[PDB]
RNA sequence: AUCGAGAGG
DNA sequence: GCTCCTTCTCCCATCCTCTCGAT
DNA sequence: TGGGAGAAGGAGC
């Protein structure tokens, strides 16, 4: 029968929807957790290749 | 069901099988269909017959 | 390559050998096996003369005395399903039947001790 | 003092420090035991006694009164406890379960 | 018990990647990581679904009934 | 525990007939004089007699037990500060197996009797589906020690411990190296 | 409508027929399965 | 004949099925905690 | 998730996370109560029996048992038997009040005394729910 | 007290027997019924009293009348207190001690 | 929106225990009572208080 | 019913 | 007549809840 | 059964 994923997860056709924005922390929406250095301990995301540092 | 699996176990596994739904917009919801538990314009009937020969 | 000292990794081979020989419930199977083989006869022989004198004792394989029926072999699954008691008769060569001793599973008197994995699956017993 | 030296040199964005600062959960002793050292293990108000003859465990020589020999856990939970320290910690922490199931009846009678 | 259909964490189908996983492990002699990556299981939520699974069904299939 | 067993019971008489042949003095012909440096030989809690030079007796008993002549579940305890030799043979004693360290004067420091060749034999036997746990026991490589006998031995936690730049994150091991 | 553990005689076993099997002398029986169609919600 | 087997059987079948390690007429000996129903909730249990 | 509680993903639960099967086995025998007396495993009647359980007897078969594959819920009667007097009394065994399921297997066996007895296994699924302990 | 409590009333001559509600016949399962402990104890009291009456009617050797009186005293004492120190407890057919009124009124599971 | 605090995230082995609310919930509305003391009977299975 | 076991906060 | 005086008899020992046995 | 009372019975001045 026809249905949506709200009623049961068996009706959901989206396995995983990766969602990201601002690969660099320009907007300061996240305060990075660090021990000694904050830029060398957090891996650089791939989408950082599409924005100016 | 002579199998070593429970009926509801197999039913749950069947419910999770992805089925083609490209033309889902043409079918009607069960709640909105002037029909019964099964029909042709609000549901699709499948049959599984297996034997361990 | 024959007398080199052991590293901290190689002791797991020793532990594997220990658990392959002893097992996990040997501390109950070896105690019960002593009781049937040796302790039972010692209890039977000690001060057993009514001066009549009891002698050798024989422990059969587990069996069920069916009502108005021939005594047949009893397997643990049958005992579990039919609410029976897994026990074997003791015959004292005074050979008089004196009672039934319950039998520990996978002991020397249990069928499962002489059953392979295929036999255990056939007997509906988990290996 | 080791725990205080550890807590002082913990940054403000440390999550366990923020919980201690707020007082929601955790305390100084938790910081000391998880980061610096578990400390001394005591049972019945006294340190670990000699269950064997002149020693606490068969892995120590007799007439040994060093702190490590009688239940001082120099390690933290992050670093991990050695088998002797693990057993000493188990001995110390069992007392925390006995007084929960045994000595609770001695204070309920008081209240009754 | 048999094969974890779909994926609790996301919902990707992993019920059709068990026989292929076993063939990669045995016939192709690859290790678990390379076989898992060659099956298209990138996310570690899907990766644990096939990596950590006990196929007890075979044992249940060894009894007469 | 995983590697703890309970003794099943053994006849003490074969041990006793050893002691009378190893030089023990029967308690009948024992005078508590002319022999102050003498050990009280007990068996199963019964003071069977008194024996002089207990070191040789203990050495012989340990040699017999690490060969199979004495049941490996028989615990033999010597306590010098009371000069008492206690052999136990009854059932109900909880023991655990552990390795045996010998002097090994050839290779300097003391080293375990069991070596990598025995491990290779065990692994080959496991993968041959001959050399089992009993083979280790019968060769003196592994010994059963109960709680009472633990009061007369010194045990090393790891083989590396007995062996006579540094990771800061590794746990602190004292390694007093007795 | 009764199936023994060993072999599957599928006997009738009315009041008079009692509890037993033909082929094998085994003393446990399973009373087959209901004819009524079951219905499970696949969720 | 002339031997009452039940005395053994019903003996060994009572304590072993109750835990009262003794005859049914005795309550002094270690009782009710010798034989316990095997816990099969999990293999580790 | 405060105070040692958890938030579980409903979508993951829908896909089979921590689901389980629960089997319960009820047992019932018939015993003599005398020298030449015997109880009977049969479908209880509505007028002969002296007692009732207010449960639904519409699911029992002729022999007083329910064949596997029947959804039994609440106060339903699963092993129905009637005992005589020394007309007929009622000794049927119903389900647990708060338990429901589907009949899995029905074992009909003879006791060591030659008396017919029956075990019935009921199977249920326990989906994780708010308040379950992990 | 002259009206409510005299010493002569501490020696029992006429004993009140309670109604069935005090000692109901508990009926567990279906056919596994049985009278209460107090009913059995009162039946024993009646048996002892009838034994004394018969012996007195027979003028039995005083050495047997004394034994019968001791039996009556023991049974009527255990009826109200089965926890008497230094004496054997009266037992049921099953071999368990009877539950006297004193045991019913005493303890965390008592009436009060 | 992003969260200012990064969340510790990873696989962990969890076990389901025998204790479930559907087997613990109870409520009594003047059900069965005892015959001796005429008080509410004891037990969830007996519809007790 | 009684007895006993195991188990949770 | 205290002086005790040692020696005895004595009643206690958290709360609530769940399930499964055997008679 | 693990300490406590309180009570009791006994010796000694
Ligand atoms: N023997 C007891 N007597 C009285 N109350 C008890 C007893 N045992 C447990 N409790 C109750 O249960 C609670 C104990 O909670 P629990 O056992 O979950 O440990 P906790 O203190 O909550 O810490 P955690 O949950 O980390 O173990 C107490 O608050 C207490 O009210
Ligand atoms: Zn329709
Ligand atoms: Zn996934
Ligand atoms: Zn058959």
């Amino acid at each position: 029968k026809k249905g949506i994923a709200k009623e049961h997860a068996k009706w959901g056709p989206a396995a995983a929807i990766e969602f990201e924005y601002d690969p660099w922390n320009k907007l300061k929406h996240t305060d990075y957790w660090y021990e000694q250095d904050s830029a060398k301990e957090w891996p650089q995301s791939k989408n950082c290749e599409y924005e100016d540092p | 069901n002579t199998t070593v699996l429970a009926d509801e176990f197999i039913a749950h596994r069947l419910g999770l099988i992805p089925l083609q739904s490209m033309d889902i917009e043409q079918l009607e919801y069960s709640r909105d269909c002037f029909c019964e538990d099964h029909c042709d314009k609000c549901s699709v009937v499948l049959t599984l017959q297996a034997f361990g020969e | 390559d024959e007398s080199a000292p052991i590293t901290a990794e190689d002791s797991w081979a020793v532990i594997s050998a220990f658990f392959r020989e002893k097992g996990l419930v040997s501390q109950q199977l070896d105690s019960f096996n002593q009781f049937v083989d040796y302790t039972l006869q010692d209890i039977i022989c000690e001060d057993s003369t009514l001066i009549i004198s009891f002698g050798k004792i024989y422990v059969t394989k587990p069996m069920v005395n069916e009502s108005d029926g021939v005594t047949h072999a009893l397997y643990p699954q049958e005992a579990r399903l039919r609410n029976l008691t897994y026990s074997s008769g003791l015959f004292v060569d005074v050979k008089v039947f004196i009672g039934r001793l319950p039998i520990m599973l996978r002991s020397k008197n249990c069928y499962l001790s002489e059953a392979t994995e295929s036999d255990l699956y056939k007997l509906k017993e988990c290996p | 003092k080791a725990g205080r030296l550890a807590e002082v040199n913990l940054k403000d964005l440390n999550n366990v420090k923020q919980m201690v600062m707020a007082g929601s959960k955790g305390s100084f002793i938790n910081i000391a035991q998880m980061s610096a050292c578990v400390g001394q293990q005591s049972v019945e108000g006294k340190r670990i006694a000699f269950g064997f003859v002149d020693r606490t465990l068969p892995h120590f020589s007799k007439d040994d009164y060093s702190p490590e020999s009688k239940g001082f856990v120099e390690n933290s939970y992050l670093r991990g406890l050695t088998p002797q320290e693990f057993f000493f910690h188990a001995m110390g922490g069992r007392e925390g379960l006995i007084d929960t199931a045994v000595k609770t009846a001695e204070t309920g009678y008081i209240q009754r | 018990m048999i094969v974890p259909v779909r994926c609790f964490s996301c919902g990707k189908v992993v019920g059709d990647k068990w026989e292929s996983y076993l063939n990669l492990l045995q016939e192709d002699e690859l290790d678990e990581g390379t076989a898992l990556s060659r099956l298209g299981l990138k996310r570690y939520c899907c990766r644990r679904m096939i990596l950590t699974h006990v196929d007890l069904i075979e044992k249940f299939l060894r009894y007469n009934p | 525990s995983l590697m703890s067993c309970i003794s099943v019971g053994t006849d003490p008489m074969p041990i006793i007939t050893f002691l009378s042949e190893w030089g023990m003095e029967p308690l009948e012909d024992y005078v508590p004089h002319q022999s102050p440096d003498a050990t009280r030989v007990f068996v199963n809690g019964v003071w069977h007699g008194v024996h002089r030079n207990p070191a040789r007796l203990m050495e012989t008993l340990r040699t017999l037990r690490r060969k199979g002549d004495i049941n490996p579940e028989v615990s033999m305890i010597r306590d010098i500060r009371e000069k008492e030799l206690k052999i136990f043979t009854d059932a109900g004693r909880v023991y655990r197996p552990l390795f045996i360290v010998e002097d090994d004067e050839s290779l300097g420091h003391k080293e375990l009797k069991v070596r990598k060749g025995h491990i290779a034999k065990l692994m080959a036997t496991e993968y041959q589906d001959e050399y089992t746990w009993s083979s280790l026991l019968n060769e003196g490589l592994v010994e059963y020690i109960d709680a009472e006998e633990e009061e007369s031995i010194l045990i090393a936690m790891q083989p590396e411990d007995l062996e006579p730049d540094v990771d800061p994150a590794k746990r602190i091991r004292v390694s007093h190296h007795a | 409508k009764y199936i023994c553990a060993e072999c599957s005689s599928k006997l009738s076993l009315s009041r008079t027929d009692a509890v037993r099997c033909k082929d094998c002398g085994h003393r446990i029986l399973l009373k087959a399965r209901t004819k009524r169609l079951v219905q499970f919600e696949a969720r | 004949l002339a031997i009452n087997a039940k005395t053994i059987t019903s003996g060994l079948k009572y304590a072993l099925a109750t835990g009262n390690w003794g005859e049914q007429k005795k309550a002094m000996s270690s009782r009710a905690g010798v034989s316990q129903v095997l816990n099969r909730y999990t293999y580790s249990s | 998730n405060q105070e040692d509680s958890m938030i579980m993903n409903q979508s993951s639960i829908d896909r089979g996370l921590f689901r389980s099967l629960f089997f319960r086995s009820y047992m019932d025998q018939e015993k003599k109560y005398g020298m030449s007396i015997t109880e009977t495993f049969e479908k209880p009647q509505r007028t002969n029996t002296l007692r009732m359980k207010h449960g639904t007897y519409d699911k029992l078969d002729d022999d007083g048992l329910i064949a596997p594959g029947v959804r039994v819920s609440g106060e339903d009667v699963i092993i129905g038997k009637t005992t005589p007097i020394s007309s007929k009394r009622d000794a049927s065994t119903p389900l647990r009040s708060t338990e429901n399921g589907i009949v899995d297997q029905v074992l009909v066996t003879t006791n060591q005394d030659g008396l017919k007895f029956v075990k019935v296994r009921v199977r249920t699924t326990k989906i994780p729910q708010i308040g379950d302990k992990f | 007290n002259e009206v409510f409590s005299r010493p002569e009333w501490m020696i029992l001559t006429c004993l009140p027997v309670p109604p069935p509600p005090v000692r109901p016949s508990i009926s567990f399962n279906e056919s596994q019924r049985g009278e209460d402990d107090l009913t059995f104890k009162l039946a024993d009291i009646l048996k002892a009293n009838i034994s004394l009456e018969t012996l007195e009617h027979n003028g039995a050797p005083h050495h047997a009348i004394e034994e019968a009186e001791s039996l009556l005293q023991f049974h009527v004492a255990t009826y109200m207190d089965n926890d008497i120190a230094g004496q054997p407890q009266a037992l049921q057919k099953s071999g368990r001690p009877v539950k006297s009124i004193r045991a019913r009124l005493k303890g965390k599971e008592g009436r009060i | 929106k992003k969260l200012m605090a990064q969340i510790f995230f990873g696989p962990t082995y969890y076990q389901r225990l025998r204790h479930m609310v559907d087997d613990k919930i109870h409520a009594r509305a003047r059900g069965p009572m005892q015959v001796l003391t005429r008080q509410p009977v004891e037990g969830r299975s007996r519809d007790g208080g």
